[PDB]
């Protein structure tokens, strides 16, 4: 999914092609897995813009998980939060980035 | 009392402060796992925060994340926002950089590489995560994509001085009256070098000016006797907008309209207002006593200074009762704002325009006095 | 420990210079009334001690009034700021990040003499962590302690000028244990995770892995973290954070004015003896 | 020695004295001790202001939640009885923390 | 301002009491 600073567009993405058009934190990670596991890769943006939630009515995964479960996608290198119900259908690796809910407030003003 | 309470206030760090305070609001996105987290959490701090946010009117829940960015920025620190810490790093790097991340994480969540279940790639990719995290190349890219991409500093976050002392800029508004009093005095010294150098019209022409300043002192007395509007009384509700333009006695409201609304509550304040009318009338009457004795000087210009010495008594006793009367009304007008003036309170609370004028009536009563005792020296 | 420069706290160092700069700009004006004499008559208008030259009703009365009005403002403001320091008393920590330890050298810092943490700085390629390891391999005497409790006591005995690097969850717990004279500052230097391990290929491995994502989802782990770090913690933080109700003035604060007291006297004794030779 | 003993009281705190050693070394001697004494007294004001405020800042405790909040004033029950048993049994976190304190007291 | 206002009545009241003193001492002379 196009998220800063994980997957971003180039200023000259029209001057680039394919995987070159994309940039960010997860984009450099995609090079390192290819350096580790030896494969060519295709960075694809998710169509619906969803992270891969589950429906409650159809119980159909949308998003990246629906691209992973239904054979549309080969792998995901993306800010995907590891939950219980997501591991029920696919397999995460170990987490590369621990995080949590944080408090954004204003900075103390210089007046 | 200022500098202590200013230093007594601690910035909030933990979310337990948000369960403790209520002045700074706080919210999450209107849909997502983060809002779901407080909805689900059983910890009493997180439950109380969710109890607040479900009772938060107006709604702290924003629709986009950038809406939560701007709503913190526009509310000026009295609205907080809860978001993902790695994104909270990056937005703090993005300019204007007027927000910041405080405290630790509220929970533990992890981004991890996902494969379809049963794929052959899943195991060496999982080993690749434990390789790159071991070598810190992820942290090197975290330094890249948050701090080599960060607009506001990489280490400049630690450049904000923590609890330092009183600023020089606190003492800069008195510098312009310091230097400005010096340059105004240099005009006085150079002209008095020419007043020593260029040299019945002395005692008479200054005494007629003392009569002339009392004539202006009479007119600004009558000017604030009916103020055009004492305050722009604003109750601009985004109901609808309200613009009271209330005089000193008649409370006009404004399409054009005017009413009296004289003599509000309370009764002890009424006896102050009945005493306020006394100091208004004794101000103007002792002017007229001061006019009549100076018209005897006009007959002396056609006793003398002995009655002008008696005339200087009542003109000072005029203006001092005006200094009573100027303090009778505005203290009461401060008292009426403490009542919450029944439907006509100002939010542009600002004295208007004849009260600055009847100020100058008093100094015309006293500038008449300083020159009529100058003629008393002879 | 306060002292000389610490007396000058309630008025800032730029304000100490600008109060003396605008001081001498006033005294040149009163020389035109009667530069050489009015330098002390500006000290007559410094705070108190009403001076003898009175520029009666000319412009020097205005110059003699405004600076006199200016200085009575400050000594009120200096007293009000001093009362703020003498009542609030927020003892701030000196350092937060480990980049400060790459920046300062007065407070030492170390790890255990053997372990992955010492190995981490030995391996790290980040220049801050590399400089810290460059310091610690050059640290004489050795900052590396042999047990973790030795690293606890060496911080406690060195009185703040020795820091120590350890695991943050243990750093929570030792800060809870009395005397509680140590504390944890800053965030983590890296990301490490404790995780439940099974032998490879065991049948239990998958639902146990699902059990971790269940309990972390429900915060029962955090409830036990509240249990085993804060219901087991001896020094309750906000219960211990609100404990200071102390009292009367020190003497090192006044002692910084003694050196400008005696130093102004001995400098004046040079002036009197040479003016006995200028006569 | 004979006169300036009171002119040192002229430079004691206030009351600007009549002998003025105009611009010689006595102007420096008359200035520094005068500068010295205004220090003591401004700090004496701020110390006393730090006294009476904090004296009035301290509220007497009224609830037992204060005893779960403070630790300077100790608190206990009888060594045997239903009252001690009450804190031993109570599930409210304020009363539980008080019992946690008193078993660790 | 009400805190200061209690000192205004002893301000102005000290002035009007003094004006009685000055006029009678003009007759004591
Ligand atoms: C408009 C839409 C709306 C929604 C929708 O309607 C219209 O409904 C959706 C519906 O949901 C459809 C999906 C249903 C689920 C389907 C799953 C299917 O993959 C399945 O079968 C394998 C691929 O065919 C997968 O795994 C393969 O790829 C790797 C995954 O990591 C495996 O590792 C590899 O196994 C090994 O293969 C040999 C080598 O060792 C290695 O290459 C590899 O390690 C497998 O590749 C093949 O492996 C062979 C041996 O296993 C078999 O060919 C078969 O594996 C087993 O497959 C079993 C399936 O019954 C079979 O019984 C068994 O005998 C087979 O051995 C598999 O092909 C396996 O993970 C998975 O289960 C996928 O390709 C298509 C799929 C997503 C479908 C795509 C289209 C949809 C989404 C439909 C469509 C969107
Ligand atoms: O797996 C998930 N990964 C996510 C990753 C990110 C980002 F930070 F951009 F990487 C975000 N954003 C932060 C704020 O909301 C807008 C975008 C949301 C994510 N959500 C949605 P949740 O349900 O609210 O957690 C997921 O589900
Ligand atoms: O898997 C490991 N788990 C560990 C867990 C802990 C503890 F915190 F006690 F749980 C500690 N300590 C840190 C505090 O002082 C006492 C020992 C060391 C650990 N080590 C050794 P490393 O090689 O230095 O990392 C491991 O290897
Ligand atoms: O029924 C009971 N009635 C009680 C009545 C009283 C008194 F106040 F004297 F009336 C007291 N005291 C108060 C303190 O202890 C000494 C005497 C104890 C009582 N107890 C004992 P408990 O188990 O500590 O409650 C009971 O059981």
């Amino acid at each position: 999914i196009l998220e800063s600073p994980y997957v971003m567009m180039k200023k000259n993405h029209e001057m680039l092609e394919g995987n070159e058009r994309y940039e960010g934190y997860c984009v450099d990670l995609a090079a390192e897995i290819a350096k580790h596991c030896g494969f060519k890769y295709k960075l694809t943006i998710v169509g619906d813009g969803k992270y891969g939630a589950r429906d409650a009515d159809t119980k159909i995964w949308n998003g990246m998980v629906g691209e992973l479960v239904y054979g549309k996608a080969d792998i995901a290198i993306a800010p995907l939060t590891i939950t219980l119900v997501r591991e029920e259908v696919i397999d995460f690796s170990k987490p590369f980035m621990s995080l949590g809910i944080s408090i954004m407030i204003k900075k103390p003003q210089k007046s | 009392a200022f500098l202590t309470v200013e230093r007594m206030v601690s910035p909030i760090e933990s979310a337990e402060d948000l369960s403790k305070q209520t002045e700074i609001a706080y919210g999450t996105l209107d849909s997502g796992s983060t809002k779901e987290f407080f909805r689900r959490s059983k910890i009493a701090v997180f439950d109380k925060m969710w109890t607040y946010m479900r009772s938060a009117e107006p709604s702290v829940f924003v629709r986009t994340t950038a809406e939560g960015v701007a709503r913190v920025r526009k509310s000026k620190g009295k609205y907080a926002y809860l978001l993902e810490s790695t994104m909270n790093e990056y937005i703090e790097q993005r300019k204007p950089c007027d927000t910041m991340k405080v405290g630790g994480n509220l929970d533990s969540k992890g981004y991890g590489i996902a494969t379809p279940k049963g794929s052959s790639l899943g195991t060496p990719v999982n080993l690749a995560v434990l390789k790159l995290s071991e070598q810190g190349v992820l942290d090197k890219l975290k330094n890249k994509w948050w701090y080599d991409k960060g607009e506001c500093g990489a280490k400049d976050s630690g450049s904000k001085e923590k609890t330092s002392a009183l600023s020089l800029s606190n003492v800069a508004g008195v510098f312009y009256i310091l230097v400005g009093g010096l340059g105004l005095a240099m005009l006085v010294a150079l002209i008095e070098f020419c007043y020593k150098s260029r040299a019945k019209t002395s005692r008479r022409g200054r005494a007629l000016l003392a009569v002339a300043l009392n004539l202006l002192a009479l007119l600004f007395a009558t000017t604030a006797f009916l103020t055009t509007y004492w305050c722009q009384g604003t109750q601009r509700v985004p109901f609808q907008l309200r613009r009271f333009h209330t005089g000193i006695w008649y409370s006009c409201e404004e399409g054009e309209k005017c009413r009296s609304f004289i003599d509000l509550a309370p009764a002890s304040e009424k006896g102050v207002l009945w005493l306020s009318v006394v100091s208004e009338v004794l101000y103007i009457l002792l002017l007229v006593v001061g006019f009549s004795l100076m018209c005897l000087e006009l007959l002396h210009s056609s006793d003398g200074l002995k009655l002008n010495a008696f005339a200087a008594v009542f003109t000072v006793l005029s203006g001092l009762l005006g200094m009573v009367a100027h303090m009778m009304y505005t203290q009461v007008f401060q008292v009426t704002v403490s009542l919450g003036p029944e439907d006509w309170r100002p939010h542009s609370w600002d004295y208007g325009w004849s009260f600055c004028l009847a100020w100058g009536s008093f100094t015309c009563c006293m500038a008449a006095s300083v020159t009529t005792l100058n003629s008393y020296t002879k | 420990k306060p002292g000389v420069f610490s007396f000058l706290d309630p008025l800032a160092y730029e304000i100490w210079m600008c109060i003396v700069f605008a001081y001498i700009g006033v005294s040149v004006v009163l020389f035109l009334v009667s530069i050489f004499n009015s330098l002390w008559f500006s000290l007559g208008a410094f705070m108190q001690q009403g001076c003898d030259i009175s520029p009666r009703s000319l412009s020097g009365r205005i110059v003699g009034g405004v600076w006199w009005f200016f200085t009575l403002i400050i000594i009120s403001s200096y007293t009000a700021n001093l009362a703020a320091f003498l009542t609030v008393e927020r003892m701030v920590s000196p350092i937060e990040s480990a980049e400060d330890l790459s920046k300062q050298t007065e407070i030492a810092y170390g790890t255990l003499d053997s372990g992955s943490t010492k190995e981490f700085f030995r391996r790290s390629k980040i220049a801050v962590f590399d400089k810290m390891w460059t310091y610690m391999r050059s640290a004489e005497p050795s900052v590396f302690v042999r047990t973790t409790a030795e690293g606890v006591a060496r911080v406690r005995k060195s009185k703040g000028k020795y820091a120590y690097l350890l695991e943050s969850t243990m750093n929570e717990y030792i800060e809870q244990r009395k005397p509680c004279d140590t504390m944890k500052v800053g965030g983590n230097l890296d990301s490490k995770g404790y995780g439940i391990a099974t032998p490879k290929g065991s049948s239990l491995g998958t639902p146990v892995n699902l059990a971790v994502l269940k309990l972390s989802e429900q915060g029962v782990l955090d409830k036990l973290k509240n249990k085993w770090w804060y219901d087991k913690g001896e020094c309750g933080a906000k219960d211990s954070g609100s404990k200071e109700k102390t009292s009367a003035l020190s003497l090192s604060n006044v002692a910084g004015v003694f050196y400008i007291l005696v130093g102004g006297l001995g400098l004046a004794m040079l002036v009197a003896l040479i003016e006995f030779c200028y006569k």
